[PDB]
């Protein structure tokens, strides 16, 4: 439902 | 619900394999590790006719990859999508197939064929409905085409009332890679006409007209050109998986365009195909989709349709829109080309439509048709097996391992018997 | 106290009872969760709604419909959409394999193996009600399980129940545009069971429904969910007798001792009037003395016949909302005077009429306007024979070259019902020819 | 391009249209769409019911408010739409004494109700 | 901008550096729209 | 009770009949959405727009109007314009190509496309008519669609409706002024139609409503935006007696009658009077004694002739307003004292009267002056010999050596038809002479 | 609603139709990225006529570029409203003609002609009404018109009953660039007199002399050439994309101005042409325009209307105005000069008139004209081809191409005996 990345 | 047994053998099957769980794993959206990661809950009601559930919600395909060299396992399990087969499943030997026929149907491929039928019925009964049968080979190999046919021979001995899904990469003439390619081509399709329900042909040379012209790629090399056969390949299960409002299954496409028992080798397509070019200027509607359909362009065989008669078309669609659009150019193109049809097939077209299209993209269509321009591509391999025949070249390579010359000759016989029906019936 | 049992069977009737069983919880005021909340009038009404919708003690209505599919996909998309709530979970029943468009899977192999359950919930839906008029049966003649599964089901169910009438809804093949292509054998096939086992069937095709939308509705592209809500409504005023009060009405055993004159010639049409978008009502009046004119023209015709070329043999007309019987009357006046529209010689009275004091419901988000009134014309005539002549047309030259005889046979058929087939409607045509002819 | 080759003739930039009164209408130029991006990508899953060509979106004058700036104008740039433009403002009241009617369908011809063999019984009051 | 040059070249791909330029701008393409595409979905 | 049926080919024929239906809508005090405002039975006269208009059930007024023309680009400016809501959606008919200035192309090749559709509303809009008196039908004789489409849309309506008149309105070549160059052709084509299945076709030019702007209106630029509203005033005085009650009143056959004397001479001549503007009407008194004496000025009539080359035959003047009925009387007495107006011996009487008590009423923005009285005259003369002889000479120039011919025998009409139809003007020049001369 | 194809063959032709794309572009505020950027509605309801609408708003022509030379396509995408066209249209070989009419019908474009009619077959097919073509092209090169003239064949026997509008412009005596121009003009004259519906002729000399004494313009470059051109090309179709007080569309303006059929070639016009400094010292009336419609100085081509007679004549204007006023000036015109006009057809004037002008002017005209003043150039360019042709000039490079010489006798007599159809009726 959110983001992440690196 | 319904479950298909995927089998993989010979080089060229086994990228293409890789590439199949390529695309389908992300129309699924399922992950190298096994994991689903998605956002809709329509892709889960139909996951168990492609993968099987195991320990902590992990998915592995339920497919079987057997090649008699190690060395087309290296690439597959270190791909993109490689952790995610069975270990169980790779079978394999130690020999080279050589590009002969009789290595991989007579002398090799007879010890590792009981190991092959083993996991099989591991898998077959582990399905709940088992519904049929996909296969992907090459006929110009060795333990693609000698292996292929020799796993059709043995498994339709033990389920008769199935139906077989095979996918064959054919002969190309001017782009011939092997030398005994027409000698492995003969020997496969004499027994694939007799013991299977539908053959799907495909052939190099096509590709590279569609990746040259339609796409304009500058590099076209195997992982783009496995990838355009991948969409088709998804595309002829689309109901079995997805709502629509007309679902068709493979048994009723199997009624629909198989008149009679020989006359059921057919050709593939994949509807909405452009280039980086013009992105911006084409339309994705289905009056334009439909004309893309029915270019001779857009084939994957090298064999024109105006030389030849269309017997039974099916187009299996996907996506949202009004049916009647579906329903009247698939009406105006029966009408404004009778001379392409036959006379005594009223309604040559079969519809059928989904409610999924696929990611990144509108609309979708999938084109399966029947011709009698098959031809073209049966005579060309049978002119090649009389020239080398009366001179018996190569020839050693096969009597030296246990077959009699005249097996030759019903193989040559069925060819120009299996043509004499299509012209006969024209 | 006057019930009546639906049968939904094949692809085709489980997509229309979805837009059909939409309207019939919208004209009582029945939520699709299955409950009834203060749009109830009391001290009456009790048994307008105990034709459909059988009450459950607990408050809940559970209808009176079974769901016949081998194919799971269609019922899975009713089990888990709008309404899962609302049907009982045992009026659904699914198979494990399609007929995959044959007639021989639909009816021997794999037909077999589950009309026992369907058979047995049809006799604990039977019991339950009080007073059961007929059987309401929605299927396609050109399918696999409508072909197949309707045939034996017709063949059993008029074991169990005698002489109780049969009303049927089906989906005949258009003239041009056809979806399948095994659809000339699978609708031969299929009319050696109605001829003797089923009262009164009752046929349209897609061709005449989606060109009815395009200039009179003026929607240019329809859809299967715009098809089904326009079939529905018909239904619904056919049944409109049994539900409420008028001046004079018409039920089960009524209109088939109107419309069947002969044991075998018992195929009628059916109009439905006025169909109008929500732009041309305010503009154009809704008179009686118009609405009744649009039936009989061949352009509002849902079946792709020129009526014209034909002869009128009975007719029945079923006007709901505001109908004063004057007005029909005189309207009827006006169509016997018309030389355009002819009778036979032995049938000088040929119009029936029954009126409803119930204006029309409209759907939210339909495509139909509310109109004040209703009219519902159901013609028997002998210019059905020409429909039947095209598709007779279709066999004989597809049955010469033997093509896609083997998927037949290899089920368990055997060759000799293609030839029994073929001649049923040799005397069929026969049968309309030596009736039309005057004396 | 070559400087002999350019001429200042006709010189079309991509045409921010000038304040209103320049123009030969009374409108400024649409704005349209900022991101060609999203233009080229964001296209509809979704088709409309009454337009048969999705190519052609604006099939039969749809969503189209020409008579809208027509009345917005104070004269039309269409010789056609002279007629209606000042019914909002009248000049004389209408006349309305000399009209037909029909009194012998007004007060003859009744609907219903049969009120001679009735008693008058409740609300009657003699003339 | 990275369509605006790839569509203002010319119609020509038979030069071996015109190749190089045209794979490497579609390259591009393809992981720009991977980026946005990557950004817009989660939101 | 008394209707009268619209319809409108052409541009020349419906950009009129835009004028038409903005002077009729303000007489009445209708809207252009098509709502009465607060007149609901109430002075309303339910009556007073029956003649042209139909109410609906809600209150809303559609009109008896059947625009249809082969162009988009004339019927798509009221499905834009202020008149989209007035007009039933069915009625407004659209083409896709031209016939685009020939004959054949409206009569043979474009218009059998269309026609099915246009009868198929004139059936339906008489069904709701009680009593039907005759057609208000408006065309140009110059064009290829004014002339080709209604030449035989007249033939259809003269085998299917015989007892009813058909009051045609054409725009006639004027001899100085014209645009397009086929033009002698076109009517040479179009007078076949009118001497056999028109009863009262009125005859009107561009170039003498361009001086009577000139002079009268003292306009200095005249516009076709002014020469319709000139023309439907005309119109909305013929048809006066239905709206409105008067002290004599002259419904559609009384007029016919006593106008036509043989069968082939039914082309009258129109005049309306007074034309003033707002500035001279201060300085200038009005009386009935001289507005009649305006309408046999040589400079008032509308068509370009001079009717003192030639002798009348019929009179009728349509006063309106607040005119005495006596007055009407010591005017006719005037006119028969003037030894320039000169009659026909076989005539003893002449002229035929008509006065009504509702005053003209002007549109908003529009030039004509305020009245309290104006008179309309229908004259049937012997002037208009010239004004064929003419045109006679125009076609004889260009068909000696076969000019424009290779189009119109291109669609398939053979070149016979241009001796034929010419000899049949040469017999309509003849049967003036041979009823002009005395006894 | 109503719909023209557009074609462009040949370098000159080119340029000047990418000038046009420019013109109606900004008529309906289209930019070069291709959204709608404009104020009007109007410009909206038909703005199908000529473009293509993609999805998501962005509009494309409705063209197909073509020639032999691809260096012309690289300035045309490089130009300034280049963005807009379909790669998928472009054209293009690798052998240029050379400016050789037999290279260009018979050697290079016999191989080329299969390419250019699937993508004219593709525009037509997706139609709703189509009325016909519009094709830019030279008389002067073996480009333009070799394969121009080619075009127009091929598609006349196709398509039996349409409207062909084709804009020539003409080769000129002073102003020749090239050295076997009239051997270019007599083989493409023979297929326009049979198989064309109207010809626009255009002369490079009378642009000159327009630019130089009318417009006083110190620079007339080619850049400004085709912008005179393309005002009088735009000013044809306003009654197709504009609605006026007086519609007429083509086939009305081609029954108007063509009595007989070998007689269909228009000389056209521009109205409002006047310098920089006397725009304040003139008045803009419609009896002024009249005035300067007339002028044998405002003519596009160097045939002097007086030294002739005039057939037909037409004025098609644009902006508001009374129109009694347009037709006493188009009738008192006739009556004070009889003797030019014929005396067996009266009424020689056509009225047209639209209610929206282009954009930055009052108010427009178009002049079209069909007069007798053109047999002076087909006697100029017949006289010059006769003294080359005697002497056996030139002919090396046509009849080692496979050109005899019957068919340049043969194209004399077909000019020669049009030359005789224009001075019969004077
Ligand atoms: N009008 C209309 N026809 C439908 C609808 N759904 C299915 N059909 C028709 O059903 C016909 C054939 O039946 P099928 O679509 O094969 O479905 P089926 O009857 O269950 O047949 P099988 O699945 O093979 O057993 C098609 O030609 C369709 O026209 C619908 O919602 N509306
Ligand atoms: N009174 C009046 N006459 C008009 C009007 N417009 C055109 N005309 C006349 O109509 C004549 C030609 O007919 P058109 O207007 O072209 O209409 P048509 O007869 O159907 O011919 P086409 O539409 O070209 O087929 C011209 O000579 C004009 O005098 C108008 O708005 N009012
Ligand atoms: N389309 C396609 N064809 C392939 C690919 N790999 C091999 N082939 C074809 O397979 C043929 C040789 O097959 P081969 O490797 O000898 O099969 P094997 O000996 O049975 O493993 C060649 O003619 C190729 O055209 C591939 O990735 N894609
Ligand atoms: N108006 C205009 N005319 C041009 C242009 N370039 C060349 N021409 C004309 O074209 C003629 C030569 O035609 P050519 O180029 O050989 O035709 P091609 O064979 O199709 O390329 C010359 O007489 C020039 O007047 C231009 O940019 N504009
Ligand atoms: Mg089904
Ligand atoms: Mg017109």
């Amino acid at each position: 439902q959110v983001t992440i990345i690196p | 619900m319904r479950e298909i047994v995927h089998l993989q053998a010979g080089q060229c099957g086994n990228q293409i394999g890789a590439k199949f769980w390529e695309v389908i794993s992300d129309e699924h959206g399922i992950d190298p590790t096994g994991t689903y990661h998605g956002d809709s809950d329509l892709q889960l009601e139909r996951i168990n006719v492609y993968y099987n559930e195991a320990t902590g919600g992990k998915y592995v395909p339920r497919a079987v990859l057997v090649d008699l060299e190690p060395g087309t396992m290296d690439s597959v399990r270190s791909g993109p999508f490689g952790q995610i087969f069975r270990p169980d499943n790779f079978v394999f030997g130690q020999s080279g197939a050589g590009n002969n026929w009789a290595k991989g149907h007579y002398t090799e491929g007879a010890e590792l064929v009981d190991s092959v039928l083993d996991v099989v019925r591991k898998e077959a009964e582990s399905c709940d409905c088992l519904q049929g049968f996909q296969l992907t080979h090459s006929l110009g190999g060795g333990t693609g085409s000698g292996m292929g046919t020799l796993l059709i021979s043995k498994i339709r001995e033990e389920y008769p009332d199935r139906i077989m899904n095979t996918f064959s990469v054919v002969p190309s003439p001017k782009v011939s890679d092997t030398v005994v390619e027409p000698y492995n081509a003969t020997l496969s399709v004499h027994q694939l006409v007799e013991n299977t329900d539908e053959t799907y042909c495909i052939d190099n040379e096509a590709l590279y007209d569609i990746c040259f012209r339609t796409l304009k790629l500058t590099t076209p090399t195997y992982g783009d050109l496995n990838h355009l056969v991948s969409a088709t390949m998804s595309g002829v299960t689309t109901c079995l998986r997805f709502p629509g409002q007309l679902n068709a299954d493979l048994r009723k496409l199997a009624v629909n365009m198989v008149p009679f028992p020989r006359l059921h080798f057919f050709m593939p397509g994949f509807a909405p195909l452009t280039s980086r070019g013009s992105q911006q200027y084409r339309a994705l509607t289905v009056p334009e989709l439909t004309q893309q359909m029915f270019d001779a362009k857009n084939m994957m065989a090298a064999c024109d349709p105006r030389h030849g008669r269309y017997l039974t078309v099916a187009a299996v669609f996907r996506g949202r829109m009004s049916m009647k659009e579906v329903d009247e150019q698939m009406l105006n193109v029966q009408n404004k080309n009778s001379s392409y049809f036959v006379e005594w097939i009223p309604n040559n077209v079969k519809t059928a439509v989904c409610d999924i299209p696929p990611r990144g993209l509108k609309m979708s269509a999938t084109f399966i048709g029947n011709s009698t321009a098959i031809q073209e591509l049966f005579k060309r391999i049978s002119e090649q097996f009389t020239a080398m025949f009366r001179r018996k070249a190569f020839l050693h390579w096969y009597t030296g391992e246990g077959m009699d010359e005249m097996e030759f000759t019903e193989a040559e016989s069925n060819m120009n018997d299996l043509v004499s029906e299509y012209q006969q019936y024209q | 106290m006057r019930e009546c049992i639906s049968i939904h069977v094949g692809q085709a009737g489980v997509q229309i009872g979805n837009a059909c069983w939409e309207l019939y919880c919208l004209e009582h005021g029945i939520q699709p969760d299955g409950q009834m909340p203060s749009d109830k009038t009391i001290g009456g009404g009790d048994d307008s709604f105990n034709t459909f919708f059988s009450e459950t003690g607990a408050g809940k209505h559970v209808p009176r419909a079974v769901f016949v599919d081998l194919e799971p996909t269609v019922i899975d998309e009713v089990r888990t959409g709008t309404y899962r709530q609302l049907f009982h979970p045992e009026q659904l029943i699914t198979g494990k394999e399609d007929a995959a468009n044959n007639y021989a899977r639909g009816h021997y192999t794999i037909g077999k193996e589950i009309i026992d359950l369907v058979l047995d919930r049809i006799r604990k839906l039977a019991d339950q009600c009080t007073g059961l008029q007929g059987f309401l049966v929605f299927h396609s003649f050109g399918g696999g399980t409508g072909s197949g599964f309707t045939s034996l089901l017709m063949e059993r169910l008029s074991v169990d129940y005698g002489k109780k009438s049969k009303l049927e809804f089906s989906i005949y093949p258009a003239p041009q545009v056809s979806t399948a292509v095994v659809e000339p054998y699978n609708s031969i096939l299929t009319t050696h069971t109605t001829l003797e086992h089923s009262d009164c069937a009752f046929m349209v095709d897609n061709e005449a429904i989606y060109d009815i939308c395009r200039r009179n509705l003026d929607i240019e592209r329809p859809t299967y969910t715009n098809l089904n809500r326009l079939i529905g409504q018909i239904v619904s005023s056919i049944t409109a007798s049994l539900r409420f009060d008028g001046a004079l009405n018409v039920d089960l055993t009524e209109f088939q001792t109107n419309l069947v004159p002969y044991p075998r010639i018992h195929f009628p049409l059916a109009t439905y009037a006025p169909v109008i978008s929500a732009e041309k009502a305010y503009h154009e009046q809704l008179s009686v003395a118009e609405i009744t004119n649009a039936c009989f023209e061949p352009a509002n015709q849902m079946v792709k016949c020129d009526p014209r070329h034909g002869k009128y043999m009975a007719c029945c007309l079923l006007y709901r909302g505001d109908v004063v019987p004057k007005d029909v009357n005189a309207a009827i006046a006006t169509i016997k005077t018309k030389r355009t529209i002819q009778f036979v010689d032995w049938c000088p009275t040929g119009f029936k009429v029954g009126i409803n004091y119930q204006p029309p419901t409209v759907v939210p988000g339909g495509d139909l306007a509310k109109v004040q009134r209703a009219v519902c014309m159901l013609s028997n005539t002998t210019a059905i024979a020409e429909a039947w002549a095209r598709l007779d047309h279709k066999f004989d030259l597809m049955y010469a070259k033997r093509a896609f005889v083997h998927w037949y046979v290899g089920e368990g058929m055997e060759e000799g019902e293609f030839s029994e087939a073929r001649e049923d409607m040799a005397a069929l045509e026969k049968d309309y020819e030596e009736v039309g002819v005057d004396s | 391009p070559p400087v002999s080759a350019q001429s200042a003739f006709s010189y079309i930039p991509p045409r921010r249209l000038d304040p209103k009164e320049h123009s030969y209408y009374y409108r400024p130029a649409r704005t349209g769409i900022i991101s060609l991006y999203d233009c080229i990508f964001k296209r509809r899953l979704d088709y409309d019911q009454k337009l048969h060509r999705d190519d052609r979106e604006h099939a039969k004058s749809l969503g189209l408010h020409v008579n809208e700036e027509e009345q917005e104008r104070p004269v039309g740039v269409l010789t056609s739409s002279v007629y209606g433009k000042r019914i909002n403002q009248p000049i004389e009241p209408l006349n309305r004494d000399f009209g037909r009617a029909n009194h012998v369908q007004a007060d003859f011809y009744r609907k219903n109700d049969i009120p001679s063999l009735k008693e008058p019984g409740f609300g009657h009051i003699a003339p | 901008e990275v369509h605006k040059e790839f569509q203002s070249l010319s119609v020509f791909i038979d030069s071996i550096p015109k190749k190089i330029r045209k794979q490497r701008l579609e390259e591009e393409m393809k992981q720009l729209e991977h980026d946005i595409g990557i950004i817009e979905k989660h939101k």
